[PDB]
């Protein structure tokens, strides 16, 4: 699966 | 430009009424016409201008994703030949997202990069610009694709050397660069190794930290330390 | 028209493919390119038409009804004056969902009512109608609300009257039409006993049809009961 | 809370 990147604030 | 007849604190305030109400292309073009009126962003300026930009770009990749697979699927032996419109109707998609990438590179740099200064506004659009030719590479085939790589490199590196000079390990900003250029390195880069490094690393200096912290600013910075923690679940 | 140089069956085609990728505004200019080849078009096709329709309306709507909140609390008392921003805004979304509603009635007028001549088909068009005008009468407020009002009713009473001639109780058009126009009178015409009656009746006429089903047509009818029984619990 | 409309099929 898709590793997470930086959501929002 | 449609916004150029409008005051910037309206603006502004019609880029928060489009948040609450879910109305992301609304919100990014607001927050487009604030910054072409040529006056530095706030730090919640800022942060307006990247939530808008991340929701349409990400409406845009996730459908780009599905249209890929059926396209993959196909080409396979023994698809049966359905003629040029999964090709024609994923080529659409990719001209628009590589459209809103063009245009968020292009306010990065006229004029937004040159005139910040201070360590958390030029980091921010730094990591900006990284994230935006990331995902101009996401969809790259021909024969720009190595150079589009570096140009997210070159930018992520700048951000992230300005970053160890300048801001604590725990800062929330730095946490997501370091997250992000870690991705970049596993997704893009072929580099798994250099990413799980880089998070790891990225981790261990930040948990050092915490002790300077408030509770609120704990609780920021924790929440990043956490998706760094759930890549090096997903990667060993 | 821009798809008028797009053979009917790859906008049918590049429809579905819009479908799985949930681009729904690309959807809904497929299906209105379809439609303007000026063919009658099929069960499959027309539920395609309207899926496309009331996601993009469904989107506008969730976002009027989050900023016309935000307006009322504006003129309460003892609130803050911020200007014509909630106001403009509110109004800028409005007429973009009247714009949507505008473009689906012309597509019934223009000419699928009048070519449609099968029950299955006219009503379908019919309760169409009377959803869109109903969209229209949630944010009327002037000289033509009366007339707007009057418009889904007739629309909705015309479809009811062929569906109880020509259709089984069970029929999932029928029901879905039924469920409608109780809310219809809920909500937009201000008779709840209307509303109420039109749902115990319509449930209560359904419930004695199921012995005559199969498996797979019981499934299809009962799953719109249960929003009957639904409506009528949060009524009682 | 707002009443249920016909669904997608
Ligand atoms: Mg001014
Ligand atoms: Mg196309
Ligand atoms: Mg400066
Ligand atoms: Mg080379
Ligand atoms: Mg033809
Ligand atoms: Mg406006
Ligand atoms: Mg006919
Ligand atoms: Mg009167």
């Amino acid at each position: 699966d898709r590793p997470d990147t930086e959501p929002e604030p | 430009g449609a916004m150029g007849s409008m005051e910037r604190a309206s603006l502004i305030q019609k880029a928060k009424l489009a948040e609450q109400a879910e109305r992301y292309e609304d919100m990014a073009a607001f927050m487009k016409g604030a910054v072409e009126k040529g006056e530095e962003l706030s730090c919640e300026e800022r942060n307006l201008l990247s939530v808008a930009y991340k929701n349409v770009v990400g409406g845009q990749r996730a459908a780009w994703r599905v249209l890929s697979s059926i396209e993959q699927k196909s080409n396979e032996e023994g698809s049966e030949e359905k003629g040029p419109e999964v090709r024609e109707y994923r080529e659409k998609v990719e001209t628009e997202l590589q459209g809103v990438c063009d245009t968020v590179l292009g306010l990065l740099d006229s004029h937004l990069i040159k005139e910040a200064g201070d360590a958390e506004s030029r980091v921010f659009y730094l990591k900006m610009k990284g994230d935006y030719y990331r995902y101009l590479a996401e969809v790259a085939t021909g024969d720009d694709k190595k150079r589009i790589i570096d140009s997210a490199r070159s930018a992520y590196q700048e951000a992230m050397d300005i970053s160890k000079k300048e801001m604590p390990p725990t800062n929330p900003i730095r946490l997501g660069l370091a997250l992000n250029f870690s991705v970049f390195h596993y997704e893009i880069a072929n580099s798994p190794e250099e990413a799980i490094s880089l998070a790891k690393t990225t981790f261990d200096e930040a948990m050092a930290d915490l002790h300077t912290l408030s509770e609120d600013s704990y609780k920021d910075s924790t929440l990043i330390m956490q998706l760094l923690r759930d890549n090096l679940t997903l990667w060993t």
